[PDB]
């Protein structure tokens, strides 16, 4: 037969196979969501451990060795990356709606059609998420996006205490207005740097109004406290000026010798005053700073920090105001130092943490700026509450950026899973199958949801089906639309009165992502394994 | 463009470059030099004396643009002599439609180019 | 940095590989530290200290090279065999080929600068080698006396050009050239 | 074959996981049991590299210990956190957590899902911490009587309890000499500044923290002084030789007077800088580097003691002691970083060892505790009590705030919040009580460990601490009889109490929300 030395998997078996993989990942994945779900707790092969609830930390630590199985996998970190919420939302939906589509090809239906029926439905359900399932969040001001946070947050460790934690959530986004092109404004979320410490209760978190470099004081004797800073940002080494790889001394009378030595400090020496000229009062650098420069620093009465990362470097030079210097050489042929260049703080001070001592920036002049420090039991708690606040700041950002809702709870998977069976009668042929199937995929998220509370899952699903056709097949019962799933009384409860609300961003794009995978996923007809 | 053992740019001349404020843009291969010429109309510039205006490409924008966290790009568009030469940019949620994607429109450019061969 | 005390450089000492164990310095640090070192016997330590600087002096004695010379086809016989005893060559057949030949060129300079003690010898493939193939571009024959010691001829053999500063010192030694002051085989990547 | 995941990856899931990650922090809480108390018992732990710690606090026990089972691992990690941030209250805090799981696995157990429980344990924080803060008494700093009582308290449970009336002193002297005030505000209190040194061999009470710095090092020539009445110290970081420098050089000769003449230079040089130091008239100089052989002459000439590489730690408190500064280039030695206030300059000899005492120096802001024992182990529990002690006196003077000690707050709270929800309805009130009976663990722990029955003896407790402002009432564990604290006077800072519950819940929190386990795989 063939002469291919690898393995071959044709027909209804590869099918198969792809289908329990993603099945596989799917159910690993599915223990953890909602806000009931709890979290897992993976231990590595050398011992450490991560307590994580989020799906794209879970799928990234696995490792897979399954094609179908590595395909989720990219979504739910392509999912991450583009949106950063939903991340178990869409591997389930995407996994689920291809196990319905395996189940229609089962019955000799070709995969073309179930294939066009997805992408047809998909189509469908954006349009009809756009028109009839958004709300604006601009009559509701300051409180969608606490409601955001929330119900982003609820499922993490850090949930009935999102009422503390969202508030200052808020607050951190809304340090990061900025201005890009003269009438839209922009988030950029990861400037605020989150910092670890494992102290106090989760009270104690910090939301610092201006930033906190996480680095200590260059030598012991300088002053730890500021009153009014002065920053000049630095990115180049303060270390004695060794001449270069091409350049080299060549000394023939031993009188012209020691004189050059001394230049071989004085050079730095010099450039210290020119920055200590200005009356600069804190110095910030990338480069390392070399003994003899921290005595100067210690005489001079200003403190001065080595090795600043530069990306907190580059937050630090934005928001006070000040320039970062790869050298100091002007327009002519001299160094020189200008006082135009450097940032004002209203303080500096190098404050004490559980351990450790990090240095707080407050009250930068120019733009206002944040920072939030995560107080927790023990490293795998703040790691977690970490994840969970980069999350709910991703949320927040969404809402902002994109002025518009979708009621939470599973309410959206309801009613457009009751809208495509509604749907599929339009064209009326064949592939109209594929259509339905899709309809009852998009119940997935709900089932799961009362399936992790412990609750009767089928007959809460049965009562959105029908508060929803309710809503749908009289128009003054619009309003029964909002409706989703609650888990203190496992009742249907309009969500939208209150107060579950999620960026329709995250519902668009788990859509579209998981369509396009179970596409690219459903095409296979063979698998060809080669021998390694 | 990217040229070894001898750094393109240095500390000082990036420093000044962005003091005059410019755009500085390094690492490119030699192999695009000449798809860049043709696409925005620059000619190589290997000394200085040679460097004017006479041999120094126009575009209506040049952009830096970001694709929603993933990944950054740069776009010329504009060219004043817009030559021939046209690129596509693709987008796909795993890497494997990416590639299927590329070859199909390749396949979809062959075939075009057989009915440009040939017209029948 | 050095913001650690007695129980913590302990600490890092102990971790790093097991303990520095006072005899395995060089003129730098067992001159540096200088006083932990016990009372008791000063006559071993002393001993050790004349013996290295033995070593030293007959080291730099024989680290009289410094930069590659490089060699046309009328000497390349006595500077392949007649190199001297206990010596042995790189001679790098190299031409105008702007990648390998260039990259290997910048990098034999700093090769030879930090290692003063083996000889370096360029030469051009067209004078050197009678109508060399000159397919394969680089050519690193190292010969150990005048016989066949290692040889390097294809741009895979090296890796083409992702080539780095040091990884070229292990693939000369691994030969059996002088020792190496770095770890890994392939330098990591 | 045919895989999805690893072929190592293991899976677990369910109930079964969760009785298991229980059962673990419980056999963590089962181990150190026995050393709360002021009846504690000593337990010996072997190192891997052949050391023996002999200890009682548990963080010192626990990480010692290496636990594959990675709740355990997250226990250890809590006995670390409490032993850093605060210093005190690790056997507390662990036993807290260990109930407070060990009273949750009955609700899960009971169709309880575990989010209502984690609710009902935050729920029980707030109110505990609320109820904490609610009785707690100020403490007047000023008064010493009242700091020696609190260091007391918290030192009368380890093994230097002996010699408590000296130790407290010892404590108390250290944190009273290193309270400084920083530029304009904050005040600080670091322990890199209080140093302790084990000297071996000895009279325990024969320790004391010296009005100044002790370091174990020699005078660099035999002829320089070893008595110095009033030293004038100046600082040095970098070296008193002549070095190559950075860039390469190659010095090259021709003429028959320049080799001579190099030579010549260099000592010229040393020479040079040398007189750059003597100049300024100092008396003692201080080098975290080395002293050349023309450098110690010609210090020598002018009547200097020389001591040779110190470590920087060693040279930064130094400096802080007697007010000097370290400066790299002797020619910028100024007048103003001379250290003059040092009252006192002794090499003596320990043993067969030469130390090198700074002591009697004015108003100093750092000190060294010549602590002198029996042996290694030995001086390194002292050292492990004083450095709890000195936490304690850091804690109280940063917070005047104290609570009553023996089991009396915890039993005060449990009370308080037990009256609390007996008031309120739901399904969260059964853990709210769990929780307050869950407070109960180290009075009874108290009362088994000092060899009473615990049954009568707390239930007479619980009645009796019900009525009439009897919140201060607790156990004696010496006598194992219920005392009013006031009269057997032990009260802790309220920071230990407020951070051993607020850690010991959010451990419960951090074990009670996972269910599912997936070991072995790589890295990432
Ligand atoms: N308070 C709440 N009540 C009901 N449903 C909620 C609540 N909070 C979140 N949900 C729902 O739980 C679902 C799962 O979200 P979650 O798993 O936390 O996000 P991710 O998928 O990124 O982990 C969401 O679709 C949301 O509608
Ligand atoms: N004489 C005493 N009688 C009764 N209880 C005491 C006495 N001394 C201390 N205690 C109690 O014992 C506890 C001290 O135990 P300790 O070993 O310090 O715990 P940890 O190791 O967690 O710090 C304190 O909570 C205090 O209330
Ligand atoms: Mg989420
Ligand atoms: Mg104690």
């Amino acid at each position: 037969p063939l002469s291919v030395f690898g393995d071959r998997s044709t027909g209804e078996t590869i099918r198969s196979q792809n289908v329990m993989a993603a099945a596989s990942i799917a159910n690993i994945v599915k223990s953890s969501l909602g806000p009931v779900g709890l979290d897992k707790m993976l231990v590595d092969d050398i011992g450490d451990v991560t307590i994580t609830n989020d799906g794209a930390t879970i799928l990234k630590l696995l490792e897979v060795e399954h094609p179908a199985a590595k395909v989720l996998c990219e979504l739910a970190d392509l999912q991450d990356k583009e949106v950063g919420d939903g991340t178990t939302s869409v591997v389930i939906i995407a996994a689920e709606l291809l196990k319905n589509a395996d189940e229609l090809v089962k019955q000799k239906i070709h995969p073309t059609s179930v294939i066009s029926g997805y992408r047809l439905a998909c189509k469908e359900a954006v349009r009809y998420i756009n028109e009839n399932l958004i709300v604006n969040t601009d009559e509701l001001g300051r409180d969608c996006l606490i409601n955001a946070a929330k119900t982003s947050m609820s499922s993490k460790i850090i949930g009935i205490n999102g009422d503390f934690f969202a508030n200052m959530v808020v607050d951190a986004v809304l340090a990061i207005k900025y201005t890009d092109i003269r009438g839209q404004p922009r988030y950029p979320v990861n400037s605020v740097n989150i910092l670890k410490a494992h102290g106090r209760s989760q009270m104690e978190s910090m939301l610092i109004s201006g930033y906190a470099l996480n680095c200590v004081v260059g030598s012991q004797g300088m002053p730890k406290r500021i009153v009014n800073a002065k920053i000049a940002c630095l990115d180049f080494s303060l270390q004695k000026t060794k001449m270069k790889l091409g350049v080299q001394v060549v000394i023939t009378d031993p009188e012209k010798l020691d004189q050059i030595r001394q230049r071989e400090s004085d050079i730095t020496k010099e450039r210290i005053q020119k920055i200590l000229a200005t009356g600069a009062n804190v110095i910030l650098t990338t480069g390392g700073i070399d003994d003899m420069c921290l005595k100067y620093f210690v005489e001079a009465g200003a403190m001065a920090v080595r090795r600043v990362l530069k990306r907190d470097l580059k937050r630090i030079a934005k928001a006070s105001g000040a320039t970062i210097l790869s050298t100091l050489a002007n327009l002519e042929g001299e160094e020189t130092f200008e006082a135009a260049m450097l940032g004002q703080a209203e303080e500096v001070v190098q404050e004490r943490i559980c351990d450790d001592e990090l240095i707080l920036i407050k009250n930068t002049k120019a733009r206002t700026s944040a920072s939030i420090i995560l107080r927790g039991a023990n490293d795998f708690m703040c790691d977690e509450m970490e994840r969970s606040l980069h999350d709910a700041l991703c949320v927040v950002k969404r809402v902002l950026e994109s002025k518009s809702v979708v009621p939470g709870g599973g309410a959206v998977e309801a009613a457009l899973s009751i809208y495509l069976e509604n749907y599929a009668t339009s064209m009326g042929s064949r592939e109209q199958l594929a259509i339905a199937e899709f309809a009852r995929s998009l119940l997935v998220i709900p089932n799961t949801l009362a399936v992790n509370a412990a609750q009767d899952s089928t007959d809460l699903v049965a009562k959105l089906r029908a508060f929803h056709n309710e809503a749908q097949v009289n128009p003054e019962r619009k309003n029964l639309k909002w409706i989703g799933l609650d888990l203190s009384n496992g009742k249907p409860r309009d969500n939208k009165q209150a107060g579950v609300f999620e960026p329709t961003i995250v519902k668009v794009k788990s859509l579209k992502f998981a369509t396009e995978a179970a596409i690219t996923i459903l095409r296979i007809d063979d698998l060809i394994k080669l021998h390694p | 463009q990217k040229s070894i053992l001898r750094d393109a740019l240095s500390d000082l001349a990036l420093h000044f470059l962005n003091k005059m404020k410019i755009m500085v843009i390094k690492d490119i291969e030699r192999e695009d030099i000449e798809f860049i010429c043709k696409t925005i109309g620059t000619k190589p510039v290997a000394h200085i004396d040679q460097f004017t205006a006479d041999m120094l490409g126009s575009a209506e924008l040049a952009e830096e643009v970001n694709l929603n966290g993933s990944g950054k790009l740069l776009k010329i568009t504009g060219c004043a002599s817009p030559g021939k030469t046209v690129t596509i940019v693709v987008r796909g949620s795993n890497k494997l439609v990416i590639e299927e994607a590329e070859r199909s429109i390749h396949d979809a450019l062959c075939v075009i180019r057989c009915l440009v061969k040939k017209r029948a | 940095k050095e913001l650690e005390e007695e129980a913590e450089e302990e600490q890092r000492i102990l971790q790093q590989s097991v303990v520095k164990t006072y005899e395995d310095m060089t003129l730098e640090e067992l001159e540096d530290h200088e006083d932990e070192f016990n009372e008791e016997d000063e006559r071993a330590i002393e001993m050790y200290r004349r013996r290295r600087l033995a070593e030293w002096k007959a080291t730099k004695l024989k680290n009289k090279f410094g930069e590659v010379l490089e060699i046309s086809g009328k000497d390349y016989v006595q500077e392949v065999t007649k190199a001297g005893e206990g010596l042995w060559v790189i001679l790098h057949l190299y031409k105008q080929g702007i990648p390998l030949c260039a990259l290997i060129n910048q990098h034999l300079s700093g090769l030879a600068r930090k290692f003063p003690d083996v000889k370096f010898i360029k030469a051009i493939s067209t004078t050197c080698i009678p109508n060399y193939p000159d397919r394969n571009l680089p050519t690193i024959f190292v010969y150990l006396e005048g016989d066949i010691k290692a040889q390097f001829i294809g741009p895979l053999v090296f890796g083409g050009m992702n080539l780095t500063r040091d990884e070229l010192e292990w693939k000369l030694s691994e030969s059996g050239a002088i020792m190496t002051d770095l770890e890994e085989n392939p330098k990591k990547p | 074959p045919v895989l999805v995941l690893s072929q190592n990856t293991k899976r677990e899931s369910g109930r079964k996981v969760q009785s298991g990650n229980i059962n673990a922090a419980k056999t963590i809480a089962d181990i150190i049991r026995t050393c709360l108390g002021p009846k504690s018992m000593m337990k010996m732990l072997l190192d891997p590299m052949g050391g023996i710690v002999m200890t009682n606090d548990g963080n010192a026990i626990l990480r010692e210990i290496q636990v594959q089972h990675p709740a355990a691992k997250s226990m250890i990690e809590i006995s670390r956190t409490q032993d850093e941030e605060v210093g005190d209250g690790t056997t507390s805090v662990i036993i807290l957590a260990g109930e407070m799981l060990s009273v949750a696995e009955h609700f899960l157990e009971q169709q309880m899902h575990p989010t209502v429980v984690i609710s009902a344990y935050r729920k029980a924080l707030d109110d505990m911490i609320s109820t904490l803060k609610k009785i707690s008494i100020p403490v007047d700093i000023s008064d010493s009587d009242m700091m020696l009582n609190i260091i007391n308290s918290s030192i009368t449970t380890k093994a230097i309890s002996r010699w408590s009336s000296l130790a407290c002193n010892i404590a108390l002297d250290a944190v009273k000499m290193v309270q400084f005030e920083e530029n304009g505000r904050k005040e600080i209190d670091i322990k890199k500044y209080a140093r302790v040194e084990k000297i071996p061999g000895g009279i325990i009470e024969d320790s004391c923290v010296l009005r100044g710095v002790m370091i174990n090092k020699d005078v660099t020539h035999p002829r320089m002084r070893r008595y110095i009445k009033n030293p004038r110290i100046v600082l040095l970081d970098s070296s008193l030789e002549y070095k190559k420098g950075e860039s390469q050089t190659d010095i090259e000769i021709t003429r028959e007077e320049d080799f001579t003449r190099i030579l010549q230079m260099e000592e010229e040089y040393i020479q040079q800088l040398c007189e750059d130091i003597i100049q300024l008239k100092p008396d003692v100089v201080i080098t975290e580097k080395g002293i050349s052989d023309l450098a110690q002459h010609y210090l020598m000439r002018a009547n200097i003691t020389a001591i040779r590489r110190v470590r920087k730690t060693d040279n930064n408190r130094i400096a802080r002691a007697c007010g000097a500064r370290i400066v790299s280039r002797p020619e910028e030695l100024r007048e103003d970083d001379v250290g003059t206030g040092a009252g006192l300059l002794e090499i003596k000899k320990i043993g067969d060892e030469y130390f090198t005492f700074i002591t009697d120096c004015k108003d100093p802001k750092a000190c060294t505790i010549l602590l002198r024992g029996a042996s290694k182990e030995i001086l390194s529990e002292v050292e492990r009590n004083l450095q709890d002690a000195m936490q304690v006196c850091r804690n109280v003077l940063l917070d005047p705030q104290l609570v009553p000690g023996g089991g009396a707050s915890e039993m005060a709270v449990a009370h308080a919040l037990t009256e609390k929800s007996k008031a309120m309805t739901g399904v969260e009130q059964w853990p709210y009580r769990a929780v307050a009976q869950a407070l109960e663990v180290i009075p009874r722990t108290l009362i088994q460990n000092c060899g009473a029955s615990t049954i009568r003896l707390l239930t007479s407790l619980r009645a009796k601490h019900t009525q009439e402002n009897c919140e201060t009432w607790g156990v004696n564990g010496e006598t194992g009889t219920l005392v009013d604290m006031k009269e057997l006077g032990i009260w802790e800072p309220l920071a230990v109490k407020l951070q051993t519950y607020k850690t010991a819940v959010e451990t419960a929190v951090l074990l009670l929300r996972i269910d599912d386990i997936v070991s072995g795989h790589k890295k990432k």
